[PDB]
RNA sequence: UUAAAGUUGCUGCAGUUAAAAAGCUCGUAGUUGGAUCU
RNA sequence: CAGAUACCGUCGUAGUUCCGACCAUAAACGAUGCCGACCGGCGAUGCGGCGGCGUUAUUCCCAUGACCCGCCGGGCAGCUUCCGGGAAACCAAAGUCUUUGGGUUCCGGGGGGAGUAUGGUUGCAAAGCUGAAACUUAAAGGAAUUGACGGAAGGGCACCACC
């Protein structure tokens, strides 16, 4: 990924699953990257910003991508406590 | 599966000794019956005297007469 | 709702949920839908937690709002009970509707007639709309689904706990999503109630 | 059938018991 | 047997979906509107299209068909779809609620609802089908 | 004249997407060969590995049809393999080349010992599996070359690998499975997690989201 | 019966991380298990863990970070001299840039590089990468 | 190669099952392998009921039935068309035939 | 005769259908053996 | 029946039954050694225990039984799954195997000759156990796929088929 001279010698840096920390390969066509919008505290309209989550095909074949995204959104404050 | 202890060397070596005899190359080389049945007796060449000229007909699908000699 | 007091669910909405029978599920429970229910009542019917339903509906609305092109979102319903509510959801927000039979190869076959490349997919039933939802695993599609207590959650990324069987419940659930999408975009005021009533989304037996 | 050949090979042995003895 | 073919059926469906306004129930008029528009070879093929057109227009009066799409029919079905009663089906003076749902609403700080009415649940716990 | 039909082709043809690794980063399926011809092009070279006749028994005799295996590579970290069956050999080869282009994957290269210069070998020992055939790749010292059979050596040279030890188990006489097992092992180099790739990922906007306005008006 | 409890400890952790789980329970606990887990943790492979007391052989709850490819035991505990370590690490480790062999020496339970620094051999407990 | 997961039987968790005789051959068949049918028929057929009630001295007499349990070997159930052959997947359908309709 | 032979397999093979788990259980030698002490 | 030393039928000896000694073999099969850990769901069933509305032993006291709804442990199994494996058929074990080590017993090494000869041993016998070689051979074999055929089962058509 880098040599002794410090130069970066990697063709590209792949993505990693937000749930299982697995590398998302170039032929993983069942992986998703999802944006969830952010709102204003007062008026409650679309601020213009979003938060991004990447889920891998193995995790969303397993049936656990619904709970994974809910956990990740709870961690970021988007979803209320319980 | 196979035993994997630290005091298993005798078991492993004896089993290998016993099971090598089921290898037909090993048995043929190390048994001694294939050395007594070899007309050359372990030599690469041998000398002999011609008794008769013979003709051996080939195995199918080939049809010919291979020309041999009895020695 | 990020614990915000403007995004909390109100009594006029809980009364709509109760009248449509949204809180009422089936006799069976999927093991990955267990966290969304409150309790099982005698006569063996599971009760869905309306607080959880509201949170998941708002998350789905956020996911929809994040799509820049309104037409990139495709909404699909196979059963007739959802066919009037997906043609009406698509007429208010601009999404692309598919009501009826889904042709296999819509998302994967690149020379067909009705070939499309959505950025987001919303379906009415995971069990009934299974072909559009598995075909989305070939082309990197996120999926939002309306889920009952017996609904599998494969290839489902946002599952909304609701009664997806009753016509009133389906129409109400599609009408609430459009309402939240419009109120999050900022085309509808959040104080005045919507002048469109849920009845426009309902299914009528001829 | 191998059952019959097994039966055949046993009659041969039973007869060779008689025709090949220690007294021979 | 007297069964049409995909050529005549396709041509007739196209004619109906493109020229709904002029076509009607009469055969001898639809026979004359087809010759004016569609470049069709001889009378025998012209008539088998214009006969299935007349047959297929009667079905439209009974309601829509799964083979054609008229935008005027789209407008009519949209007028049918834009139907809402004055009093909705979801605004009720009294809503019947089970004792178990009432506790869920209590956890939802909705214990002040005044349209609710807790009912008596069924006692016999018999909700399964007999086996065999 | 490239008239693209997918929205990835309409962004490649309009200079918006300017790298193949930009498409690889988002795992988007590539359905048009002109996208590959656009970026790699003059770098690509192909090789016909075998021509397999296959037969289908019928009432009136056999029915013969020919199968072609084609490998493709730029010798600089990209490699693909495609197979096609058709009634005529020329058509089979022409159609297999397209598939080989559409299968092109990147290859990760690493260092055996000290890290001086460009990477020359596989980053770690990797195994590929295909229908009774197992192919193992082991990193090798610089300058050793590719110690392998003639069939996987072609694909290993196409991919830019310079040094590698190889091992093979199973029926390797079926080169259709022998070539698909080494191609599988090469694909895994960008799937193996190493302490190099332990950093948190930063998410960049996808091209579909970034060129929304361009795609709407085109 | 249960022999080599550390084998069961390491097989449970490997099997859970294949499933993408965030926590694993290990029973029974043992001090060899704890030292091996600490060696794995100081290299950034598992993360914080916790021991539950039972007035018996306790148990362990381990947090998993998705950074583990394999962790395995070697049975029996072969004796390793400092001149035979290179062959072992060639046979067991996936590369010369990452991976560790865990040994027990008279200076403690460590990995194959600390053993080289301290100039000592020992007995091989296992490996992880 | 193996055709059925249950070996064509119902034997599970036991060693030996007592045999029975086929009704048609008198062939020994294991009881869990035999094809069994319970037949409840009428003594008189519909071709004779009209001639039986007119001669009956009892008003509203109900004619008796006949109860027979029949056991078949695998060969007779096939020859007598009691059991047919069916496709590989259909073989896994073990619902009784829709006769009760 | 060595490699090829991971076709003698300690590293490192196989035993449902291709060669192959003893009819079953007991039992001595052999092999292996749970926490726990600065 | 061409022939029947068979299949079909009429008799019928040993045997089939019991008591007491031998014999130690089966497609003795789940064609799958035993002990231990981890890895997905769902509904049933047999036993033991624990809890809970309500029916019934006729109108009541409690236990006790028969139903009903669940939970726990040990069993015989079943359905489903992109858990993973496999040449595949298929298997929640036949999984956790080139990312190769939990413990241990037995056993295999291309096809024949051949489970034969010979020696030993057990048995009244029949036989059981142990068990070669000379020689011969380029394949034998396992799964799955298209056809062809079936004295295998279901449908359809024809006055060059019948009615
Ligand atoms: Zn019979």
């Amino acid at each position: 990924m880098q040599n002794d001279a410090g130069e970066f010698v990697d063709l590209y840096v792949p993505r990693k699953c937000s749930a299982s920390n697995r590398i998302i390969g170039a032929k993983d066509h069942a992986s998703i990257q999802m944006n969830v919008a952010e709102v204003d505290k007062v008026t409650g309209r679309f601020n213009g910003q979003f938060k991004t989550y990447a889920i891998c095909g193995a995790i969303r074949r397993m049936g656990e991508s619904d709970d994974s995204i809910l956990r990740l959104a709870k961690a970021d404050g988007i979803v209320s406590k319980n | 599966g196979k035993c994997r202890g630290l005091r298993t060397a005798r078991k492993l070596r004896s089993h290998r000794r016993d099971q090598k005899w089921h290898d037909k190359q090993y048995k043929k080389a190390h048994l001694g019956t294939a050395l007594k049945a070899n007309p050359f007796g372990g030599a690469s060449h041998a000398k002999g005297i011609v008794l008769e000229k013979v003709g051996v007909e080939a195995k199918q699908p080939n049809s010919a007469i291979r020309k041999c000699v009895r020695v | 709702s990020g614990a915000l007091d403007v995004l909390q669910m109100k009594e006029e909405d809980v009364l709509k949920f109760l009248a449509a029978g949204t809180h009422l599920g089936g006799t069976n429970l999927d093991f990955q839908m267990e966290q969304y229910i409150y309790k099982r009542k005698s006569d063996g019917i599971y009760i869905i937690n309306l607080k959880r339903t509201w949170e998941k509906l708002l998350l789905a609305a956020r996911a929809i709002v994040a799509i820049e092109n309104p037409a990139d979102v495709s909404v699909i319903s196979s059963r007739n009970t959802g066919q009037r509510a997906v043609l009406k959801f698509a007429a208010a927000t601009g999404a692309t509707p598919i009501a009826g039979r889904f042709t296999p190869g819509t998302f994967t076959n690149q020379i067909q007639a009705a070939f499309r490349e959505p950025r987001l997919l919303v379906v009415t039933d995971p069990r009934a709309d299974h072909q559009p939802l598995t075909e989305a695993s070939y082309v990197n599609l996120p999926t939002i689904a309306l889920c009952n207590t017996d609904s599998p959650l494969r290839y489902v990324d946002i599952a909304i706990p609701c009664n997806n069987k009753g016509a009133h419940s389906v129409g109400l659930m599609w009408w609430m999503l459009a309402r939240e999408v419009l109120r999050m975009r900022g085309t509808i005021s959040r104080e005045h109630p919507w002048e469109v009533m849920p009845d426009l989304y309902f299914y009528r037996d001829p | 059938r191998a059952k019959w050949r097994k039966k055949r090979m046993r009659r041969l042995k039973r007869k060779r018991r008689k025709m090949r003895q220690r007294s021979k | 047997g007297r069964v049409r073919t995909k050529t005549v059926k396709k041509a007739a469906r196209v004619i109906i979906e493109k020229y709904y306004t002029r076509l009607g129930n009469d055969f001898h008029t639809n026979k004359r509107v087809c010759e004016e528009i569609a470049i069709i070879p001889s009378k025998k093929l012209r008539n088998k299209i214009a006969g299935y057109v007349t047959h297929l227009m009667k079905r439209i009066q009974r309601g829509p068909v799964r083979g054609i799409s008229i935008k005027l029919q789209e407008e009519e079905r949209e007028r049918r779809d834009n139907y809402v009663p004055e009093v909705s089906a979801l605004d009720q003076e009294i809503i019947e609620v089970d004792p178990d749902t009432k506790e869920m609403l209590k956890l939802l700080d909705f214990g002040s609802l005044s349209n609710l009415q807790v009912t008596q649940p069924t006692v016999g716990m018999n909700f399964k089908t007999p086996r065999g | 004249e490239w008239m693209p039909v997918t929205k990835l082709g309409r962004l490649v043809k309009d200079m918006k997407i300017k790298s193949l690794e930009e498409i690889y980063l988002f795992s988007l399926p590539i359905k048009e060969s002109e996208i590959i011809d656009f970026f790699l092009g003059a770098s690509l070279k192909d090789e016909v590995l075998k021509i397999m006749p296959v037969q289908k028994q019928t009432r009136a005799g056999q029915r013969t049809r020919f199968k072609a295996f084609v490998a493709i590579g730029d010798y600089n970290g990209h490699v693909g393999l495609g197979v096609k069956c058709s009634k005529e050999v020329a058509t089979a080869i022409r159609g297999a080349i397209i598939l080989a282009k559409l299968s092109i994957v990147p290859v990760r290269r690493g260092y055996w010992g000290n890290k001086i210069g460009k990477p020359h070998t596989v980053p770690c020992k990797v195994t590929g599996r295909c229908g009774s055939v197992l192919v193992r790749l082991i990193p090798a010292p610089r300058g050793t070359g590719i110690v392998s059979a003639p069939v996987p050596k072609k694909l290993l040279m196409m991919a830019g690998i310079d040094d590698c030890y190889t091992s093979a188990r199973g029926c390797t006489a079926t080169l259709g499975n022998f070539a698909k097992a080494t191609f599988d092992a090469i694909s895994k180099t960008y799937s193996y997690l190493t302490p190099d790739l332990w950093k948190e990922t930063v998410f960049t906007k996808s091209p579909y989201q970034e060129f929304t306005d361009h795609l709407v008006k085109t | 019966v249960r022999m080599n409890v550390l084998a069961d400890a390491l097989k449970s952790i490997n099997n859970a991380e294949k499933r993408g789980k965030r926590q694993v329970l290990i029973r029974p606990c043992s001090k060899v298990i704890v030292r091996f887990l600490t060696v794995m943790m100081k290299h950034g492979y598992i993360g914080e863990f916790e021991i539950i007391d039972d007035h018996r052989a306790g148990k362990i709850v381990v947090n998993l970070t998705g950074r583990l490819n394999k962790c395995g035991v070697i049975s029996p505990r072969f004796d390793v001299q400092l001149k035979d370590l290179e062959k072992w690490q060639n046979n067991l480790l996936p590369s010369r840039q990452f991976g560790f062999i865990v040994l027990t020496t008279s200076a403690g339970i460590m990995d194959h590089e600390e053993a080289r620094r301290k100039h000592t051999g020992g007995k091989i407990l296992g490996f992880f990468f | 190669t193996k055709k059925r997961r249950n070996n064509g039987r119902a034997k599970k968790g036991r060693g030996h099952v007592q045999p029975i005789r086929c009704t048609n051959c008198a062939r020994c068949v294991p009881k869990d392998k035999a094809i069994k049918k319970f037949v409840i028929r009428n003594i008189v057929e519909a071709a004779a009921v009209r001639d039986i009630s007119e001669a009956s001295v009892f008003d509203a007499y109900v004619l008796p039935k006949l109860y027979v349990k029949l056991h078949y070997c695998v060969s007779c159930a096939i020859h007598s068309k009691v059991v047919r052959n069916r496709s590989r997947e259909a073989r896994k359908d073990r619902t009784p035939p829709p006769r009760f309709r």
